[PDB]
Formats: structure tokens, sequence, C-alpha cells
């Protein structure tokens, strides 16, 4: 997800990757897995909505 | 390491501002010209009403 | 200057320095490694004043980069139908001139996004002035390719239908008394077949015609399939018999009109054909010339608002970058790959182009 968003956002976007403790189940897997936080900061309406 | 990325935090907001000054100054020119236009409509009206 | 294969363009911070290896001066470098290329190295100038806001950089990017492979299609389109025509050097305009240049002339200080074409208005006006170009220009391209299209047809059916093997021979070449000239009613007669390759048979032929009218046999002497081709005597007022008349023997008759102004007119279509040819392919030609030098600025100004597109990005702010040049010997293709990419110590360049 990041080289994915350094490449279509080239310019740059901040990231603040945090992990998360324990795995939470997903629906369509079926399984838990080791999750960790997305969160994202960039200008623009239109970045932010892409 | 983290060089680089203070780096392009610096960029980002250096655009962000440069957006922000450039939004501030066509709102200050569209601002000067409605400012004009409405003196005008003024005068033109104060002067209908009043002779 | 072994410019003439393929060059590939770049950009980079003009505050940067060599990665590859440590240089003191970054053109020096270049020079160094393009020796090691065998290549040179110029700088263009090529700017764009007007910077939009960070989500219109990135959409007048997107756009830039759709639009300079659709300049670059056609751009190639033109230049296959440009040596289709065997006018265009080196395969497909690869040596072709532009600008009264060639490449590398007009590419030794370009200013494709300069000039009048869009002096100084938005980015996304000189992005669609560009596209606007380049549609006219294919709109262009298409046309002559439909008329060199339509005049390759007409020259085709002009010299099909002078053979007269097994069909009606050139008007030119055949005679019109007694060939639907005339020739109606009970006034005289025309008939045409391709009874075997005798006299004989041709009579042998005539004879199933039972002398309803025109009872003269049939003769038929030509280079037709070095076989019967006939101009013979059978009145339209036995047109049933006059069908009989080679129906029977199985002649595969091929009579048609051939009257004075029906010649006259066959004439007129062939020297057309013919004209109609040279005028078309002079006319490729020129648009041809013309788009070599129009397509190729189109696609190129595209490639230079995407190249400054991405060294803004590269940068964020402040606006300011360094543009290479992008001639190199064909030997040197996939080693300047390698000595790009080691120098782009940061395509993950600032920029690249082929």
């Amino acid at each position: 997800l990041e080289q994915i968003l350094w490449r279509v956002l080239r310019g740059n976007l901040f990231f603040k990757t945090v992990e998360i403790e324990q795995p939470v189940y997903d629906v369509k897997t079926r399984e838990y897995k080791h999750k960790n936080a997305f969160i994202v900061f960039s200008h623009g309406d239109l970045i932010i909505k892409r | 390491t983290p060089n680089q990325v203070n780096d392009e935090l610096n960029k980002m907001q250096a655009f962000i501002r440069k957006e922000a000054e450039e939004k501030a100054k066509e709102i200050q020119l569209k601002a000067d010209q409605e400012y004009e236009i409405e003196k005008t409509n003024i005068v033109r009206n104060e002067t209908n009403n009043i002779d | 200057l072994y410019t003439a294969n393929d060059f590939i363009l770049i950009s980079l911070p003009q505050n940067a320095q060599p990665v590859t290896a440590p240089g003191s001066k970054t053109d020096s470098w270049f020079n160094e490694t393009l020796i090691g290329g065998r290549a040179f190295v110029s700088d263009f100038k090529i700017p764009e004043f007007k910077i939009g806001s960070l989500d219109t950089l990135i959409v007048e990017s997107e756009e830039l980069s759709k639009v300079d492979n659709q300049i670059g299609a056609s751009i190639g389109k033109i230049i296959e139908i440009l040596q289709g025509l065997n006018e265009t050097s080196t395969n497909a305009y690869r040596t072709l001139p532009i600008n009264n240049m060639p490449v590398p002339e007009y590419l030794e200080n370009f200013q494709w996004q300069t000039r009048k074409f869009k002096l100084d208005k938005s980015i996304k006006d000189l992005i669609t002035l560009i596209s606007n170009e380049s549609s006219q220009l294919d709109a262009d391209v298409r046309a002559t390719y439909a008329n060199y299209n339509s005049a390759k047809t007409n020259l085709a059916a002009a010299e099909r239908k002078k053979t007269g093997d097994l069909s009606v021979r050139s008007l030119h070449d055949i005679v019109k008394p007694e060939d639907f000239v005339l020739n109606s009613e009970h006034l005289t007669t025309v008939l045409v077949a391709v009874p075997k390759s005798l006299k004989s048979d041709f009579e042998k032929s005539y004879e199933t015609l039972s002398k309803n009218v025109v009872p003269a046999s049939a003769s038929v002497i030509a280079e037709d399939a070095e076989y019967v081709l006939f101009n013979v005597h059978l009145f339209k007022k036995n047109v049933q018999e006059f069908t009989t008349a080679a129906r029977e023997k199985k002649f595969i008759p091929r009579e048609f009109n051939y009257s004075e102004e029906l010649i006259d007119q066959l004439k007129k279509e062939h020297d057309s054909a013919a004209s109609l040819e040279q005028s078309l392919r002079v006319q490729l030609v020129r648009l041809a010339k013309t788009a070599y030098v129009d397509v190729f600025i189109n696609w190129f100004h595209i490639k230079a608002l995407r190249v400054y597109v991405e060294s803004v990005l590269r940068y964020g702010l402040p606006p300011h970058f360094n543009i290479k040049i992008i001639a190199v010997p064909p030997k040197n293709l996939s080693k300047c790959k390698s000595e790009l990419i080691d120098a782009f110590g940061f395509e993950p360049f600032v920029m690249y182009i082929i």
C-alpha cells in the first residue's frame, strides 16, 4: 500500500503506521491476521478521494 | 533516514503554503476589483437617489 | 553526434549531486558516465511558470501522461503512413527532418512549451490546446489516409477493368461502331461472348441464335485469355436470340454498353483515377512532411508538460529542477538505463522518458 501510494501520489504524503496487538478476523478470508493502522494525511480534496 | 521524511514533509508543507498564498492573493485581487465595482455601483445609486 | 537512434530524457533537482559516483559536479559526472556510454548531453530550458494545486498537479500529470501516450501513438501512425509511400527515410521517419533540420538539431535547444503557443496561460489551458492541436493533426492524417485509400481503390479498379479476359475490355482499346454505339433496335447489332477459342466454335455458338436477327456468324479474335473475345452482331430486337447465341455453347457472354458517351466516360474515369492517385500521393507527402513537425511537436509538448509535472512532484516546492539532454547511441541503450538508475539514488528517478 505504501509503495502504491508513493507511486500514484508521487508527491510527498506522510504515513502513520501503527501495529495492532492481536489479529482480527476477516469476513471473506475467514481468518484473523495481524493488522496495522493506515493513518495518512495529504492536501487536496481530489487527492483525498483518490 | 529521518532526514528524507523530514524533507518530504517540508516539501508538502511548502506546497500547501504556496497554494494557500496563491488562493489568498487571488481572493485579495478579486476583493479589490469587487470593491471598485461596488464603489462605482454605490456612487451611481447615490447620485441617482440624491439628484 | 551519433544521436540518430533513440534518445532517453531525464530530469533531476538542480541542487542534487551524483549518487553512482561521488563526483564533485553533476554535469561533469554525467559527462564522464556519458563518455562510458559514448553519449552527448546538454541542458534544455523548457519551463512553465504557472503552478497549480497538489491535487490539480496530480490530475494534470495523469492527463498529461494519457495525452502524451495518445500523441505518441498518433506520431507513430503518421511515421508509418509516411513510410508507406516510401517517402520517409530510415523506416518510420526516424531521420525525417523537423523544423528544416534533423532531429538532433530540432532537439538541440528545444522549447516545445515556449513561444507564442501557450506563452503564459494555465497548465490546464496548455494541455487543452495541445490536445486540440493533436486532434486536428490526427483528423488531417485520417483524411490523408482515406484519400490515399480511395485513390488506390480507383487505380486498382482502372487496372482491373482493362483486362478483358472475361469481361468488357478498356473502352480505349475497344471499337465503338456495332458495339452498342448506335447498333440499337433494328438499325444495327452488337454482341460479345467467349465461345472456346476458334471461329467455328463461335460459329457453333452463333448457330444457336436461330437467325432471328443479325444472322451474320460471330467472329471472335483477341488476346483475351488466348481465347474467344468477340464484337459480333446480335440485334436488340432479338435479345433473347442474342443471349441464346452464346448461352447454348457456354460462351459466357460479356457484352456491355460501349457507346461514344460511354467510351468517353470510361476514358475520363481512368484519367481521373490516375490523376487522383497522383494528387493524393502528393497531398499525403505534403501532409506527412507537415505532420512530422506538427504531431512531433505536439507529442514533445505533452512530454515536456509531463516532465515539468514530474519535476514539480519530485521537488514539491520551491519549483526548481534541472533537465538533461536525451541523446544516446543505441549501443549504450541498456547501459544508460543502469547508469542513470545508479546515479538516481533517491521510474524512481525524478524524470525519465524514451
